[PDB]
Parts: structure tokens; C-alpha cells; sequence
């Protein structure tokens, strides 16, 4: 599963959280 | 009054029971494996150097 | 807060907080979402899109008549 | 805050409302897709008065388009600025009224009004603080005057404390298009006087006249006529949407220009109006603005103001100017035309100033007034009604829908009674 | 897993059976020799031989060899089982007593043995389909005998009879009112469902819709086969609202004695005037209720309706049926009985009807077939009763029957049963 | 046919048209709209491959800026992820390419 | 912990269950192959409630499928998500109930139900903590109306303290496809009221009306109605499967909704519902959600909610919002519709917040309510039943399998007094 998230003290859920804000920003730019 | 050893069990991702203790061991398993990177005593290093 | 994050991580070197006004869904459409002083009764836009934001923010005081 | 909802009914009402939203949207810098594109800060402060915010950043008017025939809405949607309207608000019938008041008020509009009443209630409760209503309709048409006046009564009994205005295009004998206009015109005004807080009359004949002697364009059409009405409509609430030296909301207008509860029919007029070729020559100044607005030719209806006595008048000034030059010029005409102002209500002029002029113009004045000259407009309709009623012509159509001659007799008596009490104030002396 | 067995007896039953099996082969693509060139929908009518051909699940029974020998020498010789074609030597010759007491006794033993050899092969047997023309010797004689024997040998299995009753005013034989009533007594208490399929109605259908001024029997038989395929279509084809054979008598029979029903079909159009109408679901269902379109010469406007089981095959949408059915209830010329508030049992299938090459019918996306139970069917029993009383009052044509081993008094019980049946229809129709 | 997919359909709806043209959306999609159906932007836009000169402008408009040389590298590895003959790369694929990078 | 098992019977129930598993698997991100391909950890945190996993890590639903015929099972196994179900759970007969309650409950269902009861015992003993049962069935069809209620009786007999859910679609007089519907409906409700803890009532005509009015799609199909029902189902247990500000399990819902033991018939609905052409014009706000929730046409049942007074109401909010705003909206609607709410109980609306919205939506609300308006359903069904029973029509099939008219008379009595004591509280006053 490539459990890289426990090497450094970061929560596992960060991988897609920051994905969507970038993907949300792209959609808003396309809308305008 | 949550009880352990409830017949068959799921993985540690689910919160059915005894997940925290299982997760703590698994987390510490690689931290020891992390220590195996800190001190150059990995068997993988021996064979890769080989 | 989530695992691995201190409560004071979201601060700068000066100690002041970092504010993203339009990020919070609750405060959007309220005075704190913009730079207006409280009790300002003008209409604040609800949805957020990348020209109304500049006009609604009112970072600088309005020009005198 | 204090926003108002718009309802347009009938063919004429939809046509009037089609250009009204075009005028307002361009004023606020809103493209026909609802995306704000204004250039000044003030164009966004009071957007909510007429527009509702939606997710995605676009804006939609709070207007309800209602009719009994779907043809008119099929055309307005495909036209420019037709995408702003919410597809839910489109409510329509299935058979049409055929310019029959009883069909459009008793038999078919009765069951259809449930849907239109639900949607207007939804809009009314949505706003934080309701202010009033504005209606565009035709009194010479079946569905326009039938379903139109029915909605006047239903809304009024539910919100007895809010104000409510109507823009009624009364029939004119000179420009006649239908043979049964006197019947339904008399019936509609009978309900309208009891319920509507404000009503503003319109004649197509005057619109033709103004275009010829002031605008002197050779080929007018309905688009140009609707533009003149739409410009007058935006003038009344312009000071509501923008800051001014002396703000004057719709309730401000109601108290000053209504001496008695049943005298709420007004005369409207817009200034300045200039032909294309003479735009450069004329000097746009307050003396010119006051002279043109008081011209009887500038009046928007066939009524002749100099045949009567002005009760009260109001002027809304748009643009930047010294407030004084409005003041003494109102007195200037008031003392020079002392025979044309009622003596027992001295100083009967309302003046309001808004700092935002219309786009493309530096100064503009919208004039609405209450005068005794409207008797002739009601007198001539009653003359046609009783002439065609004594022989009971075209009566079997209305009597076939549960309406009896008692209702017809009462309505004409009320209109006759209204004229009689309205003109005794003209002869009144202190 | 679901199977039905088809029994053909008499010339009328056989000459419509071969038309039906022509239609069934086209639906499943089975070649006339029995092989299939290139899922198991056919299992309800056919059985795999192990390697190659599929054989029909039907047995042909007759006392005269003329029709059977036509099949054996025809191009369908290789399809049917050689020993499933039972034939006799002497005809019944329009005599009911010959087929029920003299010659039919020696053949019924052979047929039951074969039917036993066919039921054990099947595992999920649903019921029986028996075809016979009432107004005939072997059709009424053997048909009565097979029904009596099957009802005790098998018991609870539902039996469906597709009978062809004599026409009201036109006929082929002269003594058929005699042996029509005699078989009527037998089928009343031994068949679950009976269907009225006289010839006068089918003649009118061809004249008006298909514009066939001089039709032959084959045109009549092809139209009958289409109805049978539609009734079975829900068994062998996936559909939105499937209907089983056992889900007929639970929804079509109000009382055990009242199980006579008449059918209708729509659309029935040629392939050149089909361009000029859209065949919408709203109008095909209206043509189904046209009194002239009933498969039996009876006018439904003379009586109430009890129940209606009407099925759509094609690409009909369920919402469309409810819209069409709601209009029917609002109509006043069609009235139902007071003690049956809802009377529509509707099924929807995804299998559009097929058309035989060179046939009169045209291929369309939609078709509706109806089985309806109504009080108006009391007229047909009366009109045959009137004809029988006219002849029996002077004992015409009786010496042919008494001399074949049947009692003279048997005509009394046969006549008195029809009068009892009439008393039931008039009793149930009155309001409460 | 029950749904008219062979009538060429009208460009403007007649507000009272009672027939189907094959473009009706099943309720499965209506109950759960495909993410961005409320913004007027439908996601069969990221899949259209785009050249670098406009992808860069899109991404500086978003707020992500990279020096030249770095940008050509991320564009070329996004193209490698796409594995398409044309040099233009899908915007979404370039997004996952950045997601792989930045470390 | 606190898992529930799902068992379905009949064609309609099988379709409802198939689409419910559709929705649930999509929500939890499970590949039809049974492999978890999700993205977030919350997807797997509470998967034990509806799923078990076998060797290899693949997950399987704990669902049991029952029927008397294999036609629907072979169709549902050949579609999408048809391989999640564990193959042994396919238990079915070979003949069919033939739309007969007697055949599906006395002759064939009784002899076959041993195996399905054995497998449900196996699943219940295997699960860590049985929280309750949920069943999908139709009151009209043969196999459903009989076997569902018999299995309810057996399950209640072996498990007294567990919770029973029955999402039951009752027959309707407008859209009727079977002639013997009232008999089966009455015989089912007689046993259902005695045993089932909670009963969900759904009408086919209500779904058609919703599809034609709100979503405005021209061609509804059975798939769309199944999808709506499945969304409503998932809305109930979203709060149990995901965290929230105010957690609410099934037990809490029953206590806060059932005042007296026999009054356990609830109507449900879902929000928001918008058309494709008007989805971008709407604004997703709590007041709009509450208005659409209390909209009468939104209820998925033919009962007229404003024909009676609500006893208790409950709303489950999906998505992330503020607690105070919803609290105030509930108070406001309570004060605004006091006439439609019973007066001898204060604060009769239950509110909960679940922070995980449905996929593709930012906000959603599931509504369940207990009101006297449901009596109309039983009255219309009873009218047909007594009309058919007075003439003893279609009765010898029921009496041919050990039943008698005494049982029918007792069933009628248990339905009638239920309606009487249900409507008594409508006019009972403090
Ligand atoms: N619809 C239809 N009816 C037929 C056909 N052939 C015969 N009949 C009917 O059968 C009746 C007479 O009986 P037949 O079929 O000729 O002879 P049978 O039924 O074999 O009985 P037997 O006289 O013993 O041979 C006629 O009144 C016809 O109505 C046919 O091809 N189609
Ligand atoms: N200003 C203006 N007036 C119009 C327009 N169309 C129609 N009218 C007026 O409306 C009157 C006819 O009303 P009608 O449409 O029959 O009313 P309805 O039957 O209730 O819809 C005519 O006398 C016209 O003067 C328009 O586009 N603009
Ligand atoms: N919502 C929904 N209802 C259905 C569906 N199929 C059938 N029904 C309803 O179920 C009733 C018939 O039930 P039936 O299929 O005979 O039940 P069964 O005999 O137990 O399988 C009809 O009135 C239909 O309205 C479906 O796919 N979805
Ligand atoms: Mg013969």
C-alpha cells in the first residue's frame, strides 16, 4: 500500500485532500 | 464494555475492535524498520552491496 | 486538528494568524468574509468564482464624493 | 433589504417586462448570462433589490412570467436577455382566454392561480424584508386583465401591510384593436381601485404621439414604445438602488401623492427626450429639464393635463446637480402656473435626488403626477361601455360563464361614482 | 425449466396447430429440419435431442389419416417425432357417439401413453394447451374423452382449451348444434379456461383491417397463432412485468363455473397502409376495445365486464399503459361490474412480434393481446340452445346417435346443463 | 419509437414539448450530479489535451508558477504519462503529473 | 458492532434491494468485483455494518434473497453488481406463488422458508452485534405479501428485542396492475401491524408524480423509482455509518417518533430534487432545503399531509452546516405551521446532523414523519376490499388452502379499528 505516510508524522488522508482544492481551483478557472 | 476476540475479525482499518493495539504494533513495526535504515544493518543493504 | 498537527502550527513566525477569508463556507456572505467593518448592510456575494470579489472585498476606503 | 418581486402577465405585460429587465441589467452591469461585470463599486451594493444570488456566481431576477397561452414566453426566452429567467417561474395555461374577462377570471384562471400563487409565496418568504409588488398587465385584454386583477386581490388579502403598484395600459378609443374593450376594461378597474395601492395608466396613442413630435422617428415599433415605458419604470426605484442627496423610497411616494385612499391613479412622464439629429444642439440643463417634463405633450397618456387641476406632483432627479436649482424651479412653475395647482394643498411638489444618472445620459428626470385630467380617460371608456351595453351586444359570452348583469351594473356604477367624487375636488375651494 | 404440452385433436385443431408451429420455429430460428445453424428460451416448446435437432412438445391425434398424411409427406416431416403422430382408420363423421363410445375408446390408450412419456421428460410442467373444434365428431368426441382422462391422471395441472365454436348464422355441418352441446357438458367441469374462437368474427377482421375479401382457412389460422404466441411470450421472454400461466385463473376467474372468455388482438395492418399511422400505444389499446375486433361474435356492450388480462409485447413503457388505462375507465360506453373496482391485469414484454415471410401481417414495434371475461357471453349459449330445441322437438337426426351406444336420455342432461349455466350468468350480473 | 432519436431535434425547446430526443438524463445522474453540474462546467473538459502555451497560463492563473526548464520537464513527463503521439497533454493528466512531482 | 442484515423478497423488493446495494456500494467505493478501490479512510471505518469480508480481503454484502420463482433472480444476477451477493444466499422455489397470499404463506412459503430462516440464523449468529432487520417487499404481489410477513413473524419470535424495518410499497387505486390487490394488502397489514417495529410506506403514483413534476424528466422508468427509493433508504442509515454533530441510530429514531406502540407507520421523502435545466439556478441553503422538505408534493406517498396534523417529525441532515441555523429553521416552521401540528406535545420535530453528504451533493436531507394523513391509504384500500368481499369474489383460491372467511373478517376488523384509533388522536385535544 506504500504506507509512506507514517515515516513522517503526517496523516494518511492528506493525499487527496490537497488534490481537490487544486482540482476545485481548476474548475472555477474553467467556469470563468 | 466493548469485548475483543469476537469470532472472526476484519482488517485493522475497520474499528470493530482491538484495532488500536493492532495499529500501534504495526506502526511501531516500521519504526523499528526505520531504525534499520538509521543504522546500516539492513539485510537488503548487504545483498545490494553484494 | 488531525493527527500529527500541533494546535499552533497555523501561525507565522510573527505569531499572527494566517486568514483565508473566502475559504470558510460558513462566514461567506458575512462581514468577516470581506474587509468591511461589522454591521455593514450591503449585499455580499454568496458563491465564489475567480470580478465581484475585488469589488466586494473593499480593501481600501471608498473614494470621497 | 426592502426588495420587491416582479410579476408580468398577459401578452403586453410580458413584452413590457422583456425590455424592463434588459434596462436594469445593463444599468447594473450584468450580462444576459447573469455574470456580474460592473465597473463601479455602487453597482453591487443594492443588487439584491431585484436579483437573487445562485451558486456558481450568476444572478437571476425574482420575476414571475405568467400567461394562459404559451406562445409569448416561447418568443421572449429565445430573445436577448431571455436566459436570466428561472425556468421554474414559467407558468402557462393550455387554451388561452380569447380576450374574454369571465373566462380569464372565473372559469379558467381560478384553477390555474393555485400554481402561480404558490411560487409567488415562495419568493415572498425568501427575502429577508419584503417591500412591495409591481405588476405589468393590460386592462383591455382577457387574460391580462382577468388573471391580472385576480392576483391583485389574492396577494393583497395575504399581505395587507405591504405596498403594491401596478402599470396598467388602459384601452384608447382612437387606437382600437378589439370590439369588446369597454366591457373588460370597466370590470378590471372595478377590482383595481379597491385593492391596488398605486396604479399608473398608459395609452399606446400617446406613445405614438411622443415618438413623432419629440423623437420624430418615422418607423416606430413595439420595441421603441416598450423602451419608453421601461425607462420610466426604472426611474421610480432608481433612488432606491443607489445613494442620493434625498432618498425617497416607494413608501415615500405613496404618502405624499395620495391625499385620499381611493385617489391612486397617476400620470407619468420621462425627461429628457431628444431626437438623434438634435442631440448636439440642445443644452441639457435644469431649466430645460423642468420645461420638458411639464409639457402636456410629454405626458405618457392621452389625458390632457391643462383641462384639469393638479393635485400633487413629484419629480425624481437623477445625476449630480446643486439641490437648490431643483427647488426654486419647482416654485418657479408653481407660482407662474398658480391656476394649474390646487390651492388648498399649497406647496404640492415632491423633489428627490439620486446621484447615479442613466447610462449614456448626464441628467434625467422621471415625473409622476396626480391630476384631475384623468376623468376624461375614464369618461370616454364609460361612454363606449354604456353605448354597447344598452343593446346587450356581445353579452352572451360573459353571461355564459356564471356572470350576471348585476355584476356589470355594479361595476359601471362604481366607475361612474369614482368619476363623480374625483372631480368634486376640482371644484372644491377653501 | 418451464414447459407446456400441446394436444391437437380433430381436423380443425390440427390445421391450426401446424400454423402455430410454423410461427414458433420462426421465433426461435429453428430450421424446418430441426437443426439450429447458430438463451434456452425454446425450452418451453422444444426439447433438445442431445446432439442437434430440437423436437416439438406436441402430440397429434386424429381418427382420419388425410390431414396427418399431409404433414408426414410435407416439408415438416423431419421436425415432428414419427410416433407422436397418432392416426386412425375410420372417421367419426360428425357423430359424437362414434368418437366417445365406439372408435375413440381404442385410441385414447395410445395417446395417454405418449403424454406420460412426455411429462416425465419435463421437470417444471406448467399445464396443457388443447386445440379442438367443437362442432365436429372427433373434435368433440375425443376432446371430451381426453379431458376426462387427464383430469384424473394428473389432477391439479391447469388445462387451457382453445375451442372453435360454430358461427351464429353460417356453418359447415348441419347437425353440429347437437354435438356442440354434448361436448359443452364435458368441458364445463374439466377445463380451467375456455376461449371463444368462432369463424365469423375472424372473417370480419380480415375484411375490414387487412381488406381480404376472399380469405382461406390459412389466413384465419395464422391470426390465431399470433394470439397463442403472445399469451406464452411472457413465459419464454424476459419482460418488465412477467405473467405465468398459473397467474391467469387467479386473476381471470371470479367463480369456478364462470371461466369462458373471448380474446382480441391489435394492431392488424398491412405493410403499405402502415406508413400513414404511427401505431401509438394510446390508439392500439383503443382498437383492442372495439366491439367489432372481438375474436368471438359477441357484442360486449350488451353486458358488464368482470376482468381483463391484456398484455403488451414490444417496447411499451409502463407509464404509457397507466395513461391509456385511465382513459378507458373515464369512458362511459365501457362499464365494469360494481363488485370489481379494479379489473385490469397488465403485463409488459420486451419481445416484439415476428412475422412469417410472405405473410399478410406487417412487423411493428407494438402489439396487444387481450383475454377478457364478460357477462355478454351469455348470448352465444342461448343461440345454440334455440337451435337445438328447434331440431330436438321432433327428434331429427337422433337415430344416428342412439344406434351407436349412447342413451336417448343423455340429451336431457346436456340441455339442462346449459340452462343451469345461463342461470349463473344472469344471477351474477345483477347489482348488490 | 418511444424516444425520438431520429428527428434531428429542435435547437430551442418549445416549453411544452412532450416528446423525448434521447438526451434526457436518467434519475440516477440527477439524484447524484456528476460533481460540478452546479457550476455549468462539465468534466469532459479536463480530458481534452492542451498544448503547453495554454496549460502554463491556466496554471499561473490558478496560482502555481514554475520557472522555465522545470515547466518543460513537467510538461514532457505529463506527455509521457499520457503516452500520446501529439505534444498536447490533458489538463487533468498534467495535474496528476504535478501531483507525482513537487518533491 | 451494531450491524444490520438485509433480506428481500418478491420482484419489487428484489429491485429495491438491488438498487439499494447499487447506491451503498457506490457510496463506499467498492468495485463490483468486491475489491475496495476507495480513496478516504472514512469509507472503510464503518463498513462492518452492511458488509462482511471473505478470504482474500474482498467484501460481500450480508443480503439474503428469497422468492418462489427464478425469473427475477437470474435477471438480477446477470446485471451490474450481481456478483457481490454470496451465491448460496440465492434461495428460491420453482413454481411461484401466483399472486396468491395463501400460496405464499400456507402451502409453498411455509415448506421452503426453513432454509432461508436457517441461513438468516447463520448470518445473525456470525455477526458481532445484530442491531436490527430491514426488509423490502410489496403488499400487492403473492410471494412478497406472504413470505415477507411470515418471515417477519418468525424473526420477531426468535428475536424479541431487535428492531424491524419494512420498506413496503402499498397498492394504489390509480396505478393498479392486479385485480386481487386489496385482499393481499389487508392480509399483509393485519400481520404487519402486530409484529413490525417500523414500516415505510411508498406509493408508485407518488413516485410518478415526483418524477413528472420536480425532476421534469419525460420518460420515468422502474429504474428511476428504484433509485429514488434507494437514496431514501441510504439516507436513514447515513447517520449510523458516518460521524456527525448529533449522532442518531435506529433505536433513537423509533423512540423519538413512536408515541404509542401501534402507531408505527411513517412516510418518507428526500431533498434536494432538481431538474437538469434548473440545477444551476437553485441555491443550496438550509431554508430552501426545509421548504422543499415540508413541500407536500415532496412526500413519496399519496397521503395528503395537510389533510391531517403531524404527530412527530424527524429530519436527518447530510452534509456540513451550522447547528444554530437548522435549529432556528425548525423552530420557525413549527411556529408557522401550528395548525398542522398536534398541540398536546411540545417541540415535536427531531433534528440530526451528519457531516458526510451523499456523493455528488454538498447537502441533502432525509425526512420521516408520523401524521394522521396516512389513514386515507387504509380507507381507500378497505373500500375496495369490502366491496369485493361482500360478493365473495375470487375467494375459493384463498379458501382452497386451509383458510376461511373468518380470517378475512378478523383481518378487516384489525384494519378498521387501527384506522379509528389512529384518527382519534387527530381530534383528541388537551
Ligand atoms: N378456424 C378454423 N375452423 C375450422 C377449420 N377446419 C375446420 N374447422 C371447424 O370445424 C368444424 C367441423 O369439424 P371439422 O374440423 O371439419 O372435422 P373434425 O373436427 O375433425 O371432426 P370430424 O367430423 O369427426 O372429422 C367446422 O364447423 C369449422 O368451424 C379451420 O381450418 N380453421
Ligand atoms: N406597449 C406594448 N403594448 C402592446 C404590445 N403588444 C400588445 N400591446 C397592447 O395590448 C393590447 C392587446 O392586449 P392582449 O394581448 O390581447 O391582452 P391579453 O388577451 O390579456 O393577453 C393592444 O391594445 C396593444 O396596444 C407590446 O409589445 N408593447
Ligand atoms: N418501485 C417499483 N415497483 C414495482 C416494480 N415492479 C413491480 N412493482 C410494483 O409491484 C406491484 C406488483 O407486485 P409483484 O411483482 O406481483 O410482487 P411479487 O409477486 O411479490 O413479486 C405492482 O403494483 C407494481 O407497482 C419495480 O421495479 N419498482
Ligand atoms: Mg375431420
Amino acid at each position: 500500500t506504500q504506507r509512506q505516510f507514517i515515516a513522517n508524522d503526517t496523516y494518511f488522508n492528506q493525499q487527496h485532500y490537497q488534490r481537490h482544492e487544486i482540482e476545485d481551483a481548476l474548475a472555477r478557472e474553467l467556469q470563468r | 464494555m466493548h469485548n475483543y476476540n469476537v469470532d472472526r475479525k476484519y482488517q485493522y482499518n475497520c474499528r470493530i475492535g482491538n484495532w488500536s493495539e493492532e495499529w500501534e504494533l504495526d506502526e511501531y513495526k516500521m519504526k523499528e524498520y526505520l531504525k534499520n535504515k538509521e543504522k546500516q544493518k539492513l539485510v537488503s543493504t548487504d545483498k545490494e552491496d553484494r | 486538528g488531525e493527527f500529527g498537527t500541533k494546535p499552533t502550527d497555523k501561525l507565522n513566525e510573527y505569531g499572527n494568524e494566517i486568514i483565508n477569508k473566502h475559504e470558510d463556507p460558513l462566514k461567506m456572505g458575512t462581514t468577516k468574509s470581506t474587509f468591511h467593518i461589522p454591521n455593514y448592510t450591503g449585499f455580499i456575494p454568496a458563491a465564489r468564482t475567480v470580478k465581484s470579489l475585488e469589488h466586494a472585498a473593499a480593501l481600501n476606503s471608498r473614494i470621497d464624493k | 433589504m426592502r426588495e420587491i418581486v416582479h410579476i408580468q402577465g398577459g401578452q403586453c405585460g410580458n413584452q413590457i417586462g422583456a425590455k424592463f429587465w434588459e434596462v436594469i441589467s445593463d444599468e447594473h452591469g450584468i450580462d444576459p448570462t447573469g455574470t456580474y461585470h460592473g465597473d463601479s463599486d455602487l453597482q453591487l451594493e443594492r443588487i439584491n433589490v431585484y436579483y437573487n444570488e445562485a451558486t456558481g456566481g450568476r444572478y437571476v431576477p425574482r420575476a414571475i412570467l405568467m400567461d394562459l397561452e404559451p406562445g409569448t414566453m416561447d418568443s421572449v426566452r429565445a430573445g436577448p436577455f431571455g436566459q436570466l429567467f428561472r425556468p421554474d417561474n414559467f407558468v402557462f395555461g393550455q387554451t388561452g382566454a380569447g380576450n374574454n374577462w369571465a373566462k380569464g377570471h372565473y372559469t379558467e384562471g381560478a384553477e390555474l392561480i393555485d400554481s402561480v400563487l404558490d411560487v409567488v409565496r415562495k419568493e415572498a418568504e425568501g427575502c429577508d424584508c419584503l417591500q412591495g409588488f409591481q405588476i405589468t398587465h393590460s386592462l383591455g385584454g382577457g387574460t391580462g386583465s382577468g388573471m391580472g386583477t385576480l392576483l391583485i386581490s389574492k396577494v393583497r388579502e395575504e399581505y395587507p401591510d405591504r405596498i403594491m403598484e401596478t402599470f396598467s395600459v388602459v384601452p384608447s378609443p382612437k387606437v382600437s384593436d378589439t370590439v369588446v374593450e369597454p366591457y373588460n376594461a370597466t370590470l378590471s378597474v372595478h377590482q383595481l381601485v379597491e385593492n391596488a395601492d398605486e396604479c399608473m395608466v398608459i395609452d399606446n396613442e400617446a406613445l405614438y404621439d411622443i415618438c413623432f413630435r419629440t423623437l420624430k422617428l418615422t418607423t416606430p415599433t413595439y420595441g421603441d414604445l416598450n423602451h419608453l415605458v421601461s425607462a420610466a419604470m426604472s426611474g421610480v426605484t432608481c433612488c432606491l438602488r443607489f445613494p442620493g442627496q434625498l432618498n425617497s423610497d416607494l413608501r415615500k411616494l405613496a404618502v405624499n401623492l395620495i391625499p385620499f385612499p381611493r385617489l391612486h391613479f397617476f400620470m407619468i412622464g420621462f425627461a429628457p427626450l431628444t431626437s438623434r439629429g438634435s442631440q448636439q444642439y440642445r443644452a441639457l440643463t435644469v431649466p430645460e429639464l423642468t420645461q420638458q417634463m411639464f409639457d402636456a405633450k410629454n405626458m405618457m397618456c392621452a389625458a390632457d393635463p391643462r383641462h384639469g387641476r393638479y393635485l400633487t406632483a413629484s419629480a425624481l432627479f437623477r445625476g449630480r446637480m446643486s439641490t437648490k436649482e431643483v427647488d426654486e424651479q419647482m416654485l418657479n412653475v408653481q407660482n407662474k402656473n398658480s391656476s394649474y395647482f390646487v390651492e388648498w394643498i399649497p406647496n404640492n411638489i415632491k423633489s428627490s435626488i439620486c446621484d447615479i444618472p442613466p447610462k449614456g445620459l448626464k441628467m434625467a428626470v422621471t415625473f409622476v403626477g396626480n391630476s384631475t385630467a384623468i376623468q376624461e380617460m375614464f369618461k370616454r371608456v364609460a361612454e363606449q361601455f354604456t353605448a354597447m351595453f344598452r343593446r346587450k351586444a356581445f353579452l352572451h359570452w360573459y353571461t355564459g360563464e356564471g356572470m350576471d348583469e348585476m355584476e356589470f351594473t355594479e361595476a359601471e356604477s362604481n366607475m361612474n361614482d369614482l368619476v363623480s367624487e374625483y372631480q368634486q375636488y376640482q371644484d372644491a375651494t377653501a | 425449466m418451464r414447459e407446456v404440452i400441446s394436444i391437437h385433436v380433430g381436423q380443425g385443431g390440427i390445421q391450426v396447430g401446424n400454423a402455430c408451429w410454423e410461427l414458433f420455429c420462426l421465433e426461435h430460428g429453428i430450421q424446418p429440419d430441426g437443426q439450429m445453424p447458430s438463451d434456452d428460451a425454446f425450452n418451453t416448446f422444444f426439447s433438445e435431442t442431445g446432439a442437434g435437432k430440437h423436437v416439438p412438445r406436441a402430440v397429434f391425434l386424429d381418427l382420419e389419416p388425410t390431414v396427418i398424411d399431409e404433414v408426414r409427406t410435407g416439408t415438416y416431416r423431419q421436425l415432428f417425432h414419427p410416433e407422436q403422430l397418432i392416426s386412425g382408420k375410420e372417421d367419426a363423421a360428425n357423430n359424437f357417439a362414434r368418437g366417445h363410445y365406439t372408435i375413440g375408446k381404442e385410441i385414447v390408450d395410445l395417446c395417454l401413453d405418449r403424454i406420460r412419456k412426455l411429462a416425465d421428460n419435463c421437470t417444471g410442467l406448467q399445464g396443457f394447451l388443447v386445440f379442438n373444434s367443437v362442432g365436429g365428431g372427433t373434435g368433440s368426441g375425443l376432446g371430451s374423452l381426453l379431458l376426462e382422462r387427464l383430469s384424473v391422471d394428473y389432477g391439479k395441472k391447469s388445462k387451457l382449451g382453445f375451442t372453435i365454436y360454430p358461427s351464429p348464422q353460417v356453418s359447415t355441418a348441419v347437425v353440429e348444434p347437437y354435438n356442440s352441446i354434448l361436448s359443452t357438458h364435458s368441458l364445463l367441469e374439466h377445463t380451467d379456461v375456455a376461449v371463444m374462437l368462432d369463424n365469423e368474427a375472424i372473417y370480419d377482421i380480415c375484411r375490414r383491417n387487412l381488406d381480404i375479401e376472399r380469405p382461406t382457412y390459412t389466413n384465419l389460422n395464422r391470426l390465431i397463432a399470433q394470439v397463442i404466441s403472445s399469451l406464452t411470450a411472457s413465459l419464454r421472454f424476459d419482460g418488465a412485468l412477467n405473467v405465468d400461466i398459473t397467474e391467469f385463473q387467479t386473476n381471470l376467474v371470479p367463480y369456478p363455473r364462470i371461466h369462458f372468455m373471448l380474446s382480441s388482438y391489435a394492431p392488424i395492418i398491412s405493410a403499405e397502409k402502415a406508413y400513414h399511422e404511427q401505431l401509438s400505444v394510446a390508439e392500439i389499446t383503443n382498437s383492442a376495445f372495439e366491439p367489432a375486433n372481438m375474436m368471438a361474435k359477441c357484442d360486449p356492450r350488451h353486458g358488464k365486464y368482470m376482468a381483463c388480462s391484456m398484455m403488451y409485447r414490444g417496447d411499451v413503457v409502463p407509464k404509457d399503459v397507466n395513461a391509456s388505462i385511465a382513459t378507458i375507465k373515464t369512458k362511459r360506453t365501457i362499464q365494469f361490474v360494481d363488485w370489481c373496482p379494479t379489473g385490469f391485469k397488465v403485463g409488459i414484454n420486451y419481445q416484439p412480434p415476428t412475422v412469417v415471410p410472405g405473410g399478410d401481417l406487417a412487423k411493428v414495434m407494438r402489439a396487444v393481446c387481450m383475454i377478457s371475461n364478460s357477462t355478454a357471453i351469455a348470448e352465444v349459449f342461448s343461440r345454440l340452445d334455440h337451435k337445438f330445441d328447434l331440431m330436438y322437438a321432433k327428434r331429427a337426426f337422433v337415430h344416428w346417435y342412439v344406434g351407436e351406444g349412447m342413451e336417448e336420455g343423455e340429451f336431457s342432461e346436456a340441455r339442462e346443463d346449459l340452462a343451469a349455466l345461463e342461470k349463473d350468468y344472469e344471477e351474477v350480473g345483477i347489482e348488490t | 419509437p418511444t424516444i425520438r432519436n431520429d428527428i434531428q431535434k429542435p435547437l430551442m425547446k418549445s416549453i411544452a414539448d412532450p416528446n423525448n430526443y434521447g438526451d434526457e438524463k436518467p434519475a440516477v445522474n440527477l439524484l447524484f450530479p456528476k460533481k460540478y453540474d452546479y457550476m455549468g462546467v462539465e468534466q469532459d473538459d479536463f480530458k481534452i489535451k492542451r498544448h503547453k502555451y495554454e496549460i502554463k497560463d491556466i496554471f499561473e492563473k490558478i496560482g502555481y508558477k514554475y520557472k522555465i526548464g522545470k515547466f518543460e520537464g513537467i510538461f514532457k513527463r505529463a506527455q509521457e504519462i499520457e503516452n500520446s503521439t501529439d505534444n498536447k497533454v490533458s489538463c487533468s493528466s498534467f495535474l496528476q503529473a504535478i501531483q507525482e512531482m513537487d518533491h
